[PDB]
DNA sequence: ATATATATATATATATATATATATATATAT
DNA sequence: ATATATATATATATATATATATATATATAT
């Protein structure tokens, strides 16, 4: 079988990036540049596109990886510019379907460095349409402008064959992505989402993540309900015996 | 009921041991520093095997502990685990939580990561006794095995026609040398794993695609300029 | 995947324990015979006719028959529940004894079925493991293993149900007693029940409502409404990606040095880094010297070790050129 | 005895899962999932998934196709098992 | 002596009010929640210090009352310091039906676990379908849209009763429930074998039930 | 056991009414002489008693007491509408200094209605009544009725003391400062209040 | 006792003039790896200087304590940052021991090439040294 | 520099601030059986050549523990290197470390 | 039909108590 | 005159309980 692939990553109105699309590689994509180039920003934007759960997203420095820094800030807000921003993934499914998943990010006005995230998906987009252009409107002389979610919905609905969906919960977002062969595990419960984010977070910083090795049992071995049922049966028996004894 | 419990735990443990032992042969002697191979050690814990035996055959002998109004079932299990096998010397953790932990079958197996460091055989992998590159390689091996296991488990729910996408990251790749990066590349391609790596210097000039980013201050704001790179010219 | 198969198909529209014992005995005989035949061994045709035709069909059919008996018992449990439920409607206080008997007989029957099931489950499992052991006598016996893996679960599955049903029934039973201890104890004559029924039927002839405490909820201050940032950001769109190429000069230099140095390994000549570096650096301009030295060392240290390094005598910093370049290395002797 | 295409497909899926089920027990928590999957495959939405699933399970129970047992601990607080008529109808094709 | 609890409060009442269970129980009670035998801890707590709590709550002009069935609750007086409210007539229908199901042996196979659909079926079986529907909408004549409206109303009333402790949703399922003995209060007008019109006056006088 | 002074405070005959009004969210200011003095005296123990409920007994800088529910509050919580906070800020503004010459501490529903109409933006008013409305009689009547309802809701909280009669004319208490903004050195209270409201 | 200490009366913060923006409080989460590493080294040299200043009055007037710092996994830094760090250490007469897995080749100072091998069934680190380049 | 067993924790560069996870401090496995030495040589502002150092020994026992003994040497000639003091150049191929 | 309020669960960081192992000075056997 | 055992202090890090913030389901009301 032909495994699906991540074609490209698009960044809109990000810190440093206005509208930039990196075409990913079949095997390895490398990013270089002096300190502060913005590679970590690209990684963060990708992972935000993958797991938009705001509770999990925490972009600590590679130094103090997992060491509590008490900054009170997850670091995502400072990585976005004012206004609308987008982070999208084009994926070729094993069914050879081009699906553009993505999220609209937006800073929340106020002293708190808080952000709002709204996921979305597009199916059936023609292979000739690039997300960078799809998400921007050419206004002025070579001066494209970004358009909000409502405008994007209007633009896409006017097209033929493209199906756009907007999710009210990251749960359905993950469910749809899993349905299209994008995620290995079905993140039905919040614990599954936490484990998934733990895996990608350990990968990003690389190496032996303390939490992983500490819960390797939970991460590898599957949960069994028969043992739980048997223990509950024994619990009920013991409770009845105690009732009788008392 | 206690006998039936112990039996089902034993069967589940045996099945999981067999599955993991079969999976172990999915590794092909990765070369990272002095680490020559990575392996998963699964073993039923004798401290817990004794507990299973007591539950399955000698439940009544310790009823005095079970039927105490002071102890809940989790606390009763914890106290019983304390009674027999008293040399483990658990820490300051409370009886309630340790009992609750005892109620999960997975706990009964020691599940550890072994590495064939140099010529010392297979040794337990402790971050405190491994170089940075060795630990990074071992962690990547663990993560790839975990994602493989997740894919395998979901093979039933998913349709027969879809293979989920595979992708991982590695920031500050400069911590790895050429040999380690070549080994990582060969592993990822053998496992059809996509990788996104970062390093200040182009550490992988002759494989995959590469980009270089330069940040320019420009009219009191910033812009990132991206340039593709090619192996030869 | 079977959903599409069904869609295109377009289709639409004995509880006696003596039985269970006799099927178990028949199964025991056939399973033991098949296990012994497998253990004795034979050619591919013998293996087939002894472990695939006789075993497969017979064991599948009779395990299905045993499961069918369990299903018939399930039907009987359902029927006895319904009979108890109907009886309690007609006699109320006078059906208590009838229901207790029916519960007693059903419980006894379930226990006897469980006993008969466990009377042969262990030995059948042993025989099946024996067949597993003997299966490996040929390479084409793969299918046999499937049965030796399949016929396991069914058996155990059967036994599981034999207990699970009781686990369920012994539960349900209690409820019935509770009902008798709770529903009918305070309604011995049932008059309260009829009177409640008539009240329900004729409630609105005297509509009345109960009173309940409805303490006020602690009104709280609404958190400030969250307003996002909107600025209609605009900017130049990136051009087409340019490209740059990597210089392989260092690769050429490394190849040159490796060829120049392989002679030392070939002849096992003692290599002295000082003299070699001093000679070789003369061929390049000063600014490149460093980028040479490093590479040369990288090439030299792969060739054997230096025995003096175990002597405890530090080596000196030999100069390898003008302008003040120095090197510290013992002679490389043990190749 | 009246099995439309959707009901028949749900019954066949139930039989397949029971065949591949470890200990031969089916909680309704999985029956509802199976009905959701079959209805999704058949691409028809007369009502919500839950109401259709409940109606079909009740119809099969009263049509002598499934047997229900009340167990609170079970996922969905109920355990369902194929009845002899259901077994016969399922294996007639399988 | 001074600095001595007996000066202000009896020792047992103070001990009860300082117990870890007091706050949740008090908040639930003031919210209108009935307490049955199922909440073993809370029921035992009420039983042990039952008298102290009736006298404490008397300060609010509300009676902590234990019905003969064994379930405690609060009945506010006309001079209640805690507001008071009355269940809807549909709530009475569902509560009477719930009591019937508690006492009904036909549904014994359910083992106490019931679904809203079965409750609605029983309700329509015993009540007047269209004339009961009249309250759901004044212009109903059997329209299936209004039928679904009545089903939804029954579901909502069932949820409110769940809030009152008359019914418990299952640890994982909100579509199935188990009845509690508190439902017996819905039959307080018929627990005594006398004329209905005198018992109604007795109850309303006692504050048990206001009219509509 | 129990703290002795806590037992004394709970036993006091004032405790039932005050407890009911607190659990109802009412704010106890300096006007309620007996209740305010009781809370002043026994705060050190009522704070613990109401912290047992995962609620905080807060004495505002103005002085008035109230209960703030935490996320784990044991007292059924509720949230004021948007119109409720808007009206609260309007009254906080009206707790003004020229107010003394304007209404001498006694306002009428008409004052609040006119201030709300003139001061608030049209979009929020429509959001209050309904989006599709645009300057109509029925919509304005419904808005006035909702204004009266929220005024009653505030009265329940002790924010507004009605002058005793069916007619709508009341007085504003100091506790209304809860809706108010923080005061900085030299800031005009009017300006900061209006900036918050806008 | 906390009030009894004068230091507690002081608020201390670390600020960086990041790019076009003014001075911002140094938050580990709002910086890249190299920026954080460099700021850490800066604060470390600040601490060393402060300690020397404090201790001078209790030492011989002609004693200058040695100053020496480390930097492991230096490859996380670019050439520009490494050059700036070298300039800083030189200006402060401060010795550095920096580890880099062959990625970077600092031309100034001493360099030590290490290679691990098996000799006589024992692990041995062959070591070579260079210096003076530049 | 700092011969204190309480503070010495050679955790991996990764997990630079994370909890121990294990109980070992990572020092014992970096030593070899026998007597080992770690020494610095320093030239003061006064130009006194001082050899500070510590003798390390893997404490034989159930756990992986290390014994450290500090020491200082003053007045050494500038022509003698630390490796010479601590090692005997016996006739064998490899020197011998002396206690 | 959908905006909105409400209850519940989980992850995450803070703060405090406590057991463990090591370092230092003194006491006492060798 | 010495080295080991004791008592003291300290940092480490282990665990618990608390409090916060976010996501979810879902039940109400226009
Ligand atoms: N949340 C933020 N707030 C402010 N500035 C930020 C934020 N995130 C990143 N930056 C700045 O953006 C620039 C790029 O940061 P980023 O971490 O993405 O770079 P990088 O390429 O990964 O760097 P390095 O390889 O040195 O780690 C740096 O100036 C960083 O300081
Ligand atoms: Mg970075």
């Amino acid at each position: 079988i032909e495994r699906g692939k991540f074609r490209s990553l698009t960044l809109v109105n990000w810190n440093g990036f206005f509208a930039r699309t990196f075409d990913l590689d079949e095997l390895v994509t490398t990013l270089s540049g002096g300190n502060g180039a913005g590679k970590s920003t690209t990684m963060a934007a990708f992972v935000t596109a993958l797991i938009p759960d705001l509770t999990l997203l925490h972009f600590r420095n590679t130094t103090e990886a997992g060491a509590t820094s008490g900054s009170r800030d997850k670091g995502l807000h400072g990585k976005l510019r004012a206004g609308v921003c987008y982070s999208t993934l084009d994926v070729i499914n094993s069914r050879h379907q081009r699906v553009v998943v993505g999220v609209r990010l937006q800073q929340v006005a106020g002293r708190d460095r808080k952000v709002d995230i709204k996921p979305f998906m597009i199916q059936g987009l023609p292979t000739a349409i690039q997300p960078t252009q799809l998400l921007t409107e050419n206004v002025g002389e070579r001066q494209a402008r970004v358009l909000p979610l409502n405008e994007l919905k209007d633009r896409l609905d006017e097209m033929e064959g493209v199906q756009f969906k907007q999710f009210n919960s990251i749960t359905d977002y993950h469910a749809q992505m899993f349905d299209l062969g994008v995620i290995p595990k079905r993140l039905r419960s919040a614990s599954d989402r936490s484990k998934f984010y733990r895996l990608i977070e350990a990968s990003l910083y690389g190496g032996i993540s303390s939490a992983i090795t500490r819960s390797l049992r939970d991460y590898l071995l599957p949960e069994n309900s028969g043992v739980r049922k048997a223990f509950q049966d024994m619990e009920a028996a013991l409770r009845e015996n105690r009732i009788t004894l008392e | 009921s206690s006998k039936s419990v112990a039996n089902i735990i034993r069967k589940t443990i045996q099945r999981e041991q067999n599955r993991i032992r079969m999976l172990n042969q999915g590794l092909q002697a990765v070369s990272f520093g002095q680490v020559r191979g990575v392996r998963l050690n699964v073993n039923v814990r004798e401290s817990h095997a004794i507990l299973l035996d007591v539950l399955s055959e000698q439940q009544e002998q310790h009823q005095d502990l079970f039927n105490s109004q002071r102890l809940t079932f989790s606390e009763a299990m914890a106290k019983l685990y304390q009674r027999l096998n008293p040399q483990v010397d658990m820490g300051q953790r409370l009886p309630q939580t340790i009992g609750e932990e005892l109620l999960d079958y997975r706990n009964y197996l020691e599940l550890d990561v072994e590495v064939n460091r140099g010529s010392d055989g297979w040794l337990k992998a402790e971050s405190g006794a491994l170089s940075t590159g060795e630990a990074i390689g071992t962690g990547m091996s663990i993560l790839v095995m975990v994602v493989q296991s997740w894919e395998e488990e979901s093979r039933r729910l998913r349709g027969k026609d879809i293979s989920p996408c595979r992708l991982l990251f590695l920031d500050q790749a400069a911590r790895l040398d050429a040999k380690s990066i070549a080994t990582l590349f060969e592993l990822c391609e053998r496992l059809q794993m996509q990788l996104i790596i970062a390093a200040p210097e182009n550490i992988s000039p002759e494989k995959g695609t590469t980009y270089k980013l330069v940040r320019k201050v420009f009219k009191n704001h910033e812009h990132v300029h991206v340039v593709g790179l090619r192996g030869f010219g | 995947e079977l959903v599409s198969w069904a869609r295109k198909n377009d289709f639409s529209i004995e509880f006696s324990t003596l039985r269970l014992s006799m099927q178990l005995s028949i199964v025991a005989n056939e399973l033991h015979r098949a296990a012994e035949a497998a253990e004795e061994g034979g050619d591919e045709f013998h293996w087939h006719r002894n472990v695939f035709a006789p075993l497969k069909y017979s064991v599948a059919e009779i395990f299905d028959s045993i499961d069918m008996s369990q299903r018939l018992m399930d039907e009987q449990q359902n029927f006895v529940k319904e009979d108890i439920a109907a009886l309690l409607n007609q006699d109320w206080q006078a059906a208590i004894a009838n229901c207790e008997q029916l519960l007693s007989e059903t419980s006894g029957t379930l226990r006897e079925l469980q006993d008969t099931l466990e009377a042969a489950g262990d030995k059948l499992q042993a025989n099946l493991l024996r067949i597993q052991d003997a299966n490996m006598g040929s390479g084409g016996s793969e299918l046999v293993d499937k049965l030796v893996f399949d016929l396991q679960s069914k058996l155990d599955r059967i036994i599981s149900w034999g207990q699970q049903a009781i686990d369920l029934w012994i539960g349900y039973d209690r409820h019935v007693h509770k009902f008798i201890r709770t529903a009918i104890d305070m309604d011995k004559n049932r008059i309260f029940s009829q009177r409640l029924r008539q009240s329900v039927q004729h409630y609105f002839d005297n509509p009345w409502t109960l009173t309940v405490a409805n303490a006020e909820r602690l009104l709280d201050m609404r958190d400030e409404e969250l307003a996002l940032r909107n600025e209609e950001v605009t900017g130049e769109l990136p051009l087409e990606l340019e490209y740059e190429e990597f210089s392989e000069i260092n690769d050429q230099l490394a190849a040159m040095i490796e060829k120049a140095l392989l002679v030392y390994q070939q002849e096992q000549r003692p290599l002295d880094l000082g003299a070699v570096l001093r000679d070789y650096l003369a061929q390049h301009p000063l600014p490149r010297h460093f980028d040479v030295a490093r590479i040369l060392v990288d090439q030299a240290v792969r060739l054997g070790v230096a025995e003096a390094d175990f002597s405890g005598l530090p080596a000196e910093w030999l100069a390898i050129n003008d302008y003040g370049a120095k090197v510290q290395a013992h002679v490389i002797d043990t190749y | 005895i009246s099995l439309p295409v959707e009901r028949l497909a749900f019954l066949m899926a139930i039989a397949v899962l029971n065949s591949e089920r470890l200990d031969g027990e089916m909680s309704e928590g999985e029956l509802i999932d199976a009905f959701r999957e079959v209805c999704k495959g058949f691409e028809q939405t007369a009502e919500s998934v839950a109401v259709r699933a409940n109606n079909a399970i009740n119809d099969m129970v009263r049509q002598k196709l499934l047997n229900r047992f009340t167990s609170e601990l079970a996922d969905g607080n109920a355990i369902y098992r194929l009845t002899p008529l259901g077994i016969s109808i399922s294996d007639y094709y399988i | 002596s001074s600095t001595h609890i007996e000066q202000f409060m009896p020792v047992k009442l103070a001990q009860a009010l300082a117990n870890s269970l007091f706050p949740e129980l008090d908040s639930q009670l003031r919210a209108g929640r009935h307490i049955g035998i199922d909440d073993l801890d809370n029921h035992a707590f009420l039983m042990d210090f039952q008298e102290q709590l009736e006298e404490f709550y008397a300060r609010y002009n509300v009676e902590l009352i234990r019905a003969p069935e064994g379930f405690f609750y609060l009945r506010p007086r006309s001079t209640t310091l805690i507001p008071r409210s009355v269940l809807s007539e549909l709530d009475m229908m569902v509560g009477k039906i719930l009591c019937y199901l508690y006492l009904s042996p036909e549904r014994l196979a359910n083992q106490g676990i019931f679904t809203s659909q079965e409750l609605y079926e029983e309700l329509i079986s015993l009540a007047d379908e269209g004339k009961l529907m009249k309250f759901v909408n004044q212009r109903s004549s059997g329209s299936d849209l209004d039928k679904q409206k009545l089903q939804e109303k029954v579901r909502t009333t069932l949820n409110r009763l769940r809030r009152l402790g008359m019914v418990y949703f299952l640890p994982n399922n909100n579509n199935k429930f188990t009845i509690t003995e508190a439902v017996f209060r819905f039959g307080a007008d018929v627990r005594s074998g006398d004329d209905p019109r005198e018992i109604q006056l007795r109850m309303i006088r006692d504050g048990e039930a206001m009219p509509v």
